[PDB]
């Protein structure tokens, strides 16, 4: 994975030049937003199971999926769906703390669309479930850090499609 | 020193025979012997 | 025993024996009166079974008694009837316990390389069990034979 | 299924089906007619069992029905009765299968993770099935009740 | 038929071991150049090989004489050679007529084939070809052939080959010992089969005969014993690094944990404990956990520790639940503290890759494990196991008949196909001939030709793509506007049609020196119709260069069908048709066939420019499952937002 | 792995239906035939080695090229592997007989059979022929034996023929 | 894998006849070459570290590949290519002493294209590097043995291209 | 493991003789009392979580061991003792079902006695806990099977001491 610090180092490393003032401003922006990122991560970590709880209730519950014939009928499937949204929330916080969507394109999305197609998991529904996470996360933490969380949750939605 | 040339030199041609009808067609071979 | 097989399967999943597993025990414990009856009719009537089994084997296979055989000596010939007596002993243990496990651990697990290191043919002993089976079930009653039959058939399977 | 369990055990060792397994399938086949009798009484009285044991749950544990509870409201009470209807249906699958494998695979694996996410006390769902056990037992004969209870008691153990 | 395919990569079983094969593979597995030992194996063999040629040459020529002298001694009552294709234990000579012709033909050819395999054994220089093919032969031949007659037949051939050759004691002893091995392996009864017992209920039990694991090159097994000299101790540790990291990383990058190396060299922690600590180390974590998805890292962890791929769907489901609970350490702990690991490797033995030759293989995860045992496995980042296992139970997936790679991305321009080599994501599925793919219509759902074939030439009314037609009169059609009329209004409409006709054949608008000006003005004059104009743009050398030539043949056919008809192919029946034309006639005739097709004529007239009519479900998902464009009522429960009653 | 009971459960569980009259009748049909299914399984357990060997001996007389050079049953190594395969098909049909379902036949046999046989160079034609010879060997022996129902014996071997073999038409 | 001898026997076994003439001619040419093929291998084995040194110097060094932006820039990537050219030298040695490129088929070209395209290794730069090995080995061992190595080293070159 | 049914078999196996009437009388006793063992196992299986709690509260809770300074104070160690007693009851059920205390000799008292001395686990406190298990299981099942159950729980008590 790459964080915002490593990303601007690697961009300078590939060119084979020292970090200039324009590249240094990218770091200073991260060191300014770093306090906002750490505080946001602490809130989501505390309400990790709680954010999912509201998100499933808003989007997934009392729909087609949970009813017999759907992809969330059996208790094993339902628990796996909670597990999947527990995955998505945990990795979105990792990417938020890093300040780069490198971990998502490495451990989350790179070979997820193929699995979801094969298992018969509806992508259109799970995207809406992550959008349900996005709304809960932004309401709990704030508008400033929820927008930051929003980008990386949208990144998962884009990779799934 | 030029004895080392096995795959670098001239390749030795291998005899691969044409595949012939086998004892599965012994019925038809019997029929072909009587068709004269 | 089928009792052991259930508690092995339960311990493997790290759980108590299930509803269908406990009923499988219940079925065996009721038919245990028949299981006892198998033992007496084979143990006491061993001498008739063993003699019929050996005379049918050496007739069908006149090789071991023939020159360049396997059991030419009288001490070697007693050892063939010793094996016959041991196998029918293993049959009784298997039926009484209810599964193949008593026969498995004692006289099936690594039984091929046993007779390979003694120059005794395993394809020769697979025909030995069949004539022992045929002699045993003939003495047994009709409904009793069908219970004792698949225990012998498993020995045949593991041999060849 | 019992047939499922017997084959899988036989295949893992790769030895065909042992006489011990074949006897247990025979016990399952013979007891299949009794299994269909218990299942028919459970599927026949599905409306009454859920209603009686549901009412028993709301009297014994009023806290779930009380405001602040999980099953408070007309819609939430209906969902609880739907849940009890699901587990009774799972029992009928279990009774038919002989074991508790269909109950496990469909509606016992990850129930603790499910009801934690919903905010449902797992000990209260344990009470509902235990009350479903008592109502169903008081509709059929003693031998039928003892057979059916073994499936119910497995759910209790997985709940609490 | 099966609904999923794991792949059918080429399996190369070693039928028999030779001296060069035994020497080279010995250092290959150790990842070393052939040292003073393995060179001397070849040196002595290459010198003796010249003599070994003289052994066979005599035996190949006099092969007829050896088998004649053998058969005459064994078989009595006539001549056994009528129909050619020292120590007697107590054999009886078999009658020719009594044995029967069919049994005699078997008997004669085997006697020749025994000698033939002896000649191959000397040439190979290793009696492996004998040991394999002779060990479990006594039992199967016993049924309808006497054993006593066979032993004296080989013993006759032993004497026959001895007297005919008889050169030197350094030469004849090679003939003697290989025949001595031959009779001893034939005297030996069939050994017990290698039983691969299932580790749990989920995995099936297997069996392999004691002949298949006698030739197929035994995997070098290293065990850490505390007393060993430090050179072979280093060889054990290097092999342990070669198992966990797929390669010797301590040689490559000098990446080594000496902290763990010291404890195993002493015997503080076992090899089981070493593998445990090495697979939860940050050195493994960075390389085989960090770059991969949780499912794929699990699949890699299987081959590193257990030395095999996940066998069953239930096994992947179980071990994924572990890696979700506690992560990498918990996964490693589950893999090392398994009933399988301690049965195969125990405590001292280094894990080894158990493939086709090592043990019995199951017909479930064949191609999935074949690609996994390859060194190109940690580049396939798409899971192969959980994908195939789930697809096995499910029906046939939304996929092109020739694989997932044959499907282009549903974009405006550019033929973009998933590469087989770059990021292996090949998903084979057994598609038969009469298999029609379900396609989503761009326009109304009622206007699909599968259910409504009459509504094939119905235009999508603000649901699908814009239809371009030469409805308006072309400029200079009639001699009404005589000479002048500089402001002829019907001129911009036909030019916009041309641009759209270019945009359909080639997704993007072309450059200045790419536009076919001759074809444009013929359409504008009214010499050719749109159908002919589309055909000419697809018959252009530029279309050949840009879409046909750089792409796979069937990829190029599929993309052409998605451009000219605006529709993916239904299945095999259509794809095989155009592929047959592509083989015999060429690219230009494939263009011709797609335009002159009845379905083209029904959908688009002589004046109609083609358009995107049907999409693949995967293509529409890329369009309408993103953050935007996605509606609220697709796969979400919609609650009616009403103002509360207290408000 | 799924039997006829589990398949029927999964079918009704999917829709979320209680076991109706049609469901109970299909189970009752299994339980009445079950006694014949175990008795058929007891027959093939008795004659496991004899049938496999005789069916192979019939196959290599039908298609002689298998045991001839360039054939994939030529060597002892290949001959032992083929008889092992013939032992496998009989063993998994043995499971399929009691189960009365071809899920066990699909999951553990047929799923990755085509991929394997295409890899080593194992023929797929003589294979299904050898399975069909075994079928005729069981059915004739079951006709000889005192068995009331023998129709269910054809089911697993025909499914083995249908799935594995190439689609001709 | 298979060597030349087993390939001759396999072809004889498929036809189902003895090693008559044409089979013998390929064998005697193999055994005569064997003594010098061992000698060539032993020299290559001893000079394995030095052969790579000159080969990288001729092809890879002082180029855009070693320069920042290239695939042989970072030290980890440098040592990987060193190991790779050590693999190419060793497996060409293996195929020389086997007299068959079947070892190159199952162990090298099983997925050499699969790894190189996924990582983003330049094919042309690798081909030039192996071509540099071919010239060095021909100068070190001999012109006769260098051509014998040449056919297997070009097999990898054609195997990449 | 060695069951009571297989106990007389294995004893006759070592002797190399058939099961006599003086040996089958013990087998007849197992066949008669077998239905009692199954019902006893069914009650314990259903109430597995409750037996533990009723024993821990009787002996272990509100004592010096559960209070600071003891070995059953920390939650980590509390969960260990709960886990232990869960395994203690489960394996005692197996010995009750099998009819022999061989599984307690094999799968319980193999190195359990020496691990408890290593960690400094009180032997007297563990014995008291198993004695508390004994009294609860006898009250739940009955006096008929509970006395029989008490033999196998005494085997653990005598094994630890
Ligand atoms: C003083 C430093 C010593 C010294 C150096 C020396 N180095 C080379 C050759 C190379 N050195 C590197 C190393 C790196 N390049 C990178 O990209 C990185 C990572 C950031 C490092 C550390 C490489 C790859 C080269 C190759 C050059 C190229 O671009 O092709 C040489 C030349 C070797 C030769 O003979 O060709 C030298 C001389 N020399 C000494 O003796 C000093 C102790
Ligand atoms: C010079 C050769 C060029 C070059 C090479 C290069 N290779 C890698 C990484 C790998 N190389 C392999 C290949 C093999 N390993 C094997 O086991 C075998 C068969 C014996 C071969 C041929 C593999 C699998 C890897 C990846 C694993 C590893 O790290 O070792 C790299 C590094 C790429 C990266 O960024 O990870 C490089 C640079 N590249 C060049 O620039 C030269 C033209
Ligand atoms: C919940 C939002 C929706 C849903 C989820 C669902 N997932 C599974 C099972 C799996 N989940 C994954 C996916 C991942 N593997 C990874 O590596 C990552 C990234 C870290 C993830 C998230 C996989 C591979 C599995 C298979 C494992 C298993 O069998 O459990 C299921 C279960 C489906 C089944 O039983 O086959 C479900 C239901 N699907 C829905 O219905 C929700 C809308
Ligand atoms: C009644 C015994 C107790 C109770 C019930 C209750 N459950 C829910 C929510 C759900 N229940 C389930 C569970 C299942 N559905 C299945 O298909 C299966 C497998 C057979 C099970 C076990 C699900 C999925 C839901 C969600 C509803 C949906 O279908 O989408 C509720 C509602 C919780 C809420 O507020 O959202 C309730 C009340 N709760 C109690 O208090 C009783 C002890
Ligand atoms: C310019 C900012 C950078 C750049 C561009 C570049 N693009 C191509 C070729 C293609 N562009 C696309 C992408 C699209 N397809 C779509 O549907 C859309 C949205 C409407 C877009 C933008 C495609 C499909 C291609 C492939 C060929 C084609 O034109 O159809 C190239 C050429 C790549 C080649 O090797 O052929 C380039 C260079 N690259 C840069 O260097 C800029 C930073
Ligand atoms: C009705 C039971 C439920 C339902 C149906 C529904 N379907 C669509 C759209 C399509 N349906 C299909 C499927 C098929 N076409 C085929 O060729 C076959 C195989 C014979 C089938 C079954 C397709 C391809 C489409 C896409 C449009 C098209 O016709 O090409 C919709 C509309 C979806 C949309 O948003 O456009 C609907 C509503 N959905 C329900 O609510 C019912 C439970
Ligand atoms: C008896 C006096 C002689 C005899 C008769 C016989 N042979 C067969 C057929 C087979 N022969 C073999 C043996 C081999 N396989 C190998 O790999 C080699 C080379 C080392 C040999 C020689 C095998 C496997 C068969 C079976 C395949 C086939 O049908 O050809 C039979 C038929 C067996 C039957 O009854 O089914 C008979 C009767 N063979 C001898 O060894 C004696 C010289
Ligand atoms: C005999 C009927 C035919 C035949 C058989 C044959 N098969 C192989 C190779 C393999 N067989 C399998 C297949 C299976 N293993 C399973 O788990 C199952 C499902 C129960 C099957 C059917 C496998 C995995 C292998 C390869 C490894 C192994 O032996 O276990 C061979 C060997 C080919 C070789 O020469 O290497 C043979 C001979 N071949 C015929 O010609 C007959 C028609
Ligand atoms: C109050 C917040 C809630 C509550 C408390 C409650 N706890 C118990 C039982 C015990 N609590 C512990 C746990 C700990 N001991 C430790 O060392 C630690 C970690 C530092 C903790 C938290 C223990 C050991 C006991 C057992 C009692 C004993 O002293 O032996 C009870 C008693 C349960 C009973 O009825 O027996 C209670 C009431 N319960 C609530 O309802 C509150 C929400």
């Amino acid at each position: 994975m790459q964080d915002a610090i490593t990303a601007v180092i690697n961009s300078a490393d590939v060119q084979g030049k020292y970090l200039d003032g324009a590249a240094m401003d990218k770091l200073k922006s991260y060191f300014a937003s770093g306090e906002l990122r750490v505080r946001a991560a602490s809130v989501i970590s505390a309400n990790a199971a709680t954010i999912v709880k509201e998100a499933v209730a808003k989007s997934l519950l009392y729909s087609d999926v949970t009813r017999p014939g759907g992809n969330m009928y059996t208790t094993r499937r339902y628990a796996a769906c909670i597990r999947d949204l527990d995955y998505y929330l945990r990795y979105a916080t990792y990417a938020m703390l890093a300040g780069d969507a490198s971990i998502l394109d490495e451990r989350v999305l790179n070979g997820l669309k193929e699995t979801y197609n094969s298992l018969g998991v509806p992508i259109s529904s799970t995207v809406q479930a992550i959008q349900a996470i996005k709304e809960v996360t932004a309401s709990l933490v704030g508008a400033d850090a929820g927008k930051e969380m929003g980008v990386y949750l949208d990144y998962i939605c884009s990779g799934l499609s | 020193p030029s004895q080392v040339a096995f795959a670098s030199g001239d390749p030795i041609p291998q005899n691969v025979a044409r595949r012939t009808p086998g004892p599965s067609l012994n019925r038809f071979k019997e029929m072909a012997r009587q068709v004269k | 025993s089928v009792v052991s097989q259930v508690i092995l399967q339960a311990d493997d999943q790290l759980r108590y024996p299930t509803s269908g597993e406990l009923k499988g025990i219940q079925a065996f414990l009721t038919t245990g009166a028949q299981r006892i009856r198998i033992a007496e009719t084979l143990a006491e009537n061993e001498k008739k079974i063993v003699d019929q089994a050996q005379k049918q084997l050496f007739k069908k296979h006149p090789e071991y008694r023939a020159p360049g055989g396997n059991a030419y000596g009288q001490r070697q010939y007693n050892q063939c009837l010793r094996d016959y007596g041991w196998y029918l002993r293993l049959v009784t243990y298997g039926v009484l316990a209810g599964n193949k496990e008593p026969i498995e651990t004692t006289g099936l697990i690594g039984v091929k390389e046993m007779y390979n290191s003694l120059n005794v043919p395993v394809p020769g002993m697979v025909d030995a069990v069949t004539v022992l089976k045929d002699a045993a079930l003939g003495l047994l009653s009709a409904e009793d034979a069908n219970e004792t039959a698949p225990y012998f058939d498993y020995i045949i399977q593991f041999m060849s | 299924s019992i047939v499922t369990k017997s084959i899988v055990n036989a295949d893992a060792e790769a030895r065909y089906l042992s006489p011990g397994e074949l006897d247990r399938i025979k016990a399952f086949v013979t007891g299949g007619a009794a299994r269909l009798r218990i299942a028919e009484t459970l599927t026949g009285s599905r409306e009454t069992i859920v209603k009686q044991a549901g009412d028993r749950l709301f009297q014994k544990r009023p806290d779930i029905v009380s405001p602040g509870g999980n099953a408070y409201g007309e819609e939430m009470t209906a969902t609880c009765l739907r849940d009890m209807d699901y587990y009774l249906r799972l029992v009928t699958y279990g009774v038919v299968s002989g074991d508790v494998t269909p109950i496990e695979e469909i509606g016992l694996v990850g129930v603790r993770e499910m009801y934690r996410s919903l905010g449902t006390p797992i000990e209260a769902v344990a009470q509902s099935v235990r009350e479903m056990k008592e109502v169903a037992s008081g509709l059929m004969s003693s031998d039928d009740a003892a057979e059916a209870s073994a499936y119910f008691d497995f759910v209790i153990g997985k709940m609490s | 038929s099966v609904k999923a395919s794991g792949g059918s990569s080429l399996a190369r079983p070693q039928l028999y071991q030779t001296v060069p094969v035994s020497a080279i593979s010995q250092a290959e597995q150790q990842d070393r150049f052939l040292e003073g030992s393995e060179l001397n194996e070849l040196t002595a063999y290459f010198q003796s090989g010249a003599l070994r040629l003289e052994i066979a040459e005599t035996l190949t020529q006099n092969a007829d004489l050896i088998v004649s002298r053998a058969a005459n001694r064994i078989f009595t009552g006539g001549s056994p050679l009528s129909y050619l294709e020292p120590i007697p234990p107590g054999f009886r000579p078999i009658n020719i007529a009594r044995y029967g012709p069919s049994n005699m033909q078997k008997s004669l050819r085997d006697m020749s084939w025994f000698l033939r395999y002896t000649t191959y054994a000397i040439v190979a220089g290793d009696p492996n070809i004998i040991v394999v093919n002779t060990r479990g032969l006594k039992e199967v031949i016993e049924n309808a052939c006497s054993i006593d007659a066979t032993i004296v037949a080989i013993q006759e051939m032993r004497a026959a080959s001895a007297d005919y050759f008889r050169n030197n004691a350094q030469a004849k002893e090679i003939v003697l010992q290989y025949f001595d091995i031959l009779l001893s392996e034939f005297k030996a009864p069939t050994p017990a089969n290698k039983v691969r017992q299932g580790p749990s209920n989920d995995i099936q039990g297997l069996e392999l005969p004691q002949s298949y694991f006698n030739a197929a090159a035994k995997r070098q097994k290293y065990a850490m014993k505390p007393g060993l000299s430090a050179l072979e101790k280093n060889a054990v540790i290097k092999a342990a690094y070669r198992q966990i990291f797929e390669r010797d990383i301590t040689k490559a990058y000098s990446q080594s944990i000496s902290y763990l190396e010291s404890q195993v060299r002493n015997g503080d922690i076992s090899m089981k404990e070493f593998v445990r600590r090495l697979a939860k180390s940050p050195l493994y974590r960075k390389q085989f956990f960090e770059p991969f998805i949780n499912s794929r890292a699990l699949e890699l962890a299987f081959r590193h520790i257990l030395g095999r791929g996940p066998s069953s769907r239930e096994e992947v489901q179980k071990y994924f639940s572990i890696v979700s609970s506690g992560g990498l350490p918990a996964l490693v702990d589950a893999l090392v503290d398994s009933q399988e690991y301690a049965d195969y490797f125990g405590e001292e033995t280094v894990p080894y890759l158990r493939g086709l030759g090592v043990e019995a293989q199951e017909c479930r995860n064949w191609g999935m494990q074949q690609d996994l045992f390859s060194y190109s496995a940690p580049f396939r980042k798409v899971p192969q196991f959980i994908t195939t296992f789930a697809q096995y139970d499910r029906p046939l997936p939304d996929q092109h008949v020739y694989g997932s790679g044959n499907d282009p991305l549903e974009i405006q321009f550019g033929a973009i196909f998933p590469k087989e080599t770059r990021n292996p994501s090949k998903r084979p599925a057994p598609f038969n001939k009469d298999t029609k793919r379900i396609l989503i219509h761009r326009g109304p759902a009622v206007n699909n030709q599968v259910g409504n074939p009459s509504a094939v030439g119905e235009f999508p009314g603000s649901l699908g793509a814009k239809v371009f037609r030469l409805n308006g009169g072309l400029p200079g059609a009639k001699v009404g506007k005589n000479t002048g009329t500089s402001v002829k209004f019907g001129e911009s409409s036909t030019q916009a049609l041309i641009r759209a006709a270019y945009r359909q054949v080639f997704g993007r608008d072309l450059y200045e020196g790419q536009r076919l000006s001759v074809a444009e003005i013929q359409l504008e004059n009214g010499d050719i119709s749109v159908r002919e104009f589309i055909k000419r743009l697809a018959k252009s050398e530029l279309f050949l260069k840009l879409y046909w030539a750089p792409h796979y043949v069937c990829k190029a056919i599929e993309y052409m069908h998605r451009r000219l008809l605006g529709r993916p192919t239904y299945g095999r029946q259509e794809m095989n048709q155009y592929f047959d034309i592509a083989s015999k006639q060429g690219f230009y005739a494939v263009v011709e066939a797609m335009i002159d097709s009845k379905e083209y004529s029904d959908a688009f007239g002589e004046d109609t420019v083609p358009y995107e009519r049907y999409l693949t479900p995967g293509g529409l998902q890329m369009r309408s499952a993103r953050v935007g464009s996605l509606r609220e009522d697709i796969g979400q429960r919609v609650d009616k937002e009403v103002t509360p009653r207290f408000v | 792995m799924r039997d006829a009971v589990t398949t029927l459960i999964k079918n009704y569980d999917l829709t979320g239906r209680y076991l109706d009259r049609n469901a109970m009748d299909e189970l009752k049909a299994y339980f009445e035939s079950g006694s014949a299914r175990i008795a058929a399984a007891a027959m093939i357990n008795a004659n496991s080695a004899t049938i496999v060997k005789r069916a192979a001996a019939q196959l290599f007389e039908e298609i002689p090229e298998l045991i001839r050079p360039s054939g994939n049953a030529y060597t002892t190594r290949r001959f032992s592997a083929c008889l092992r395969d013939m032992d496998y098909y009989l063993r998994y049909a043995s499971y399929a007989l009691i189960a009365a379902d071809n899920n066990v036949l699909d999951e553990r046999v047929l799923q990755g059979l085509r991929e394997t046989y295409n890899s080593l160079g194992v023929p797929i034609g003589p294979t299904v022929r050898g399975i069909q010879i075994m079928k005729e060997m069981i059915e004739a022996m079951a006709e000889d034996s005192s068995l009331n129902s023998t129709d269910f014996i054809a089911s697993p071997f025909d499914h083995m023929t249908r799935e594995l073999s190439e689609l001709s038409v």
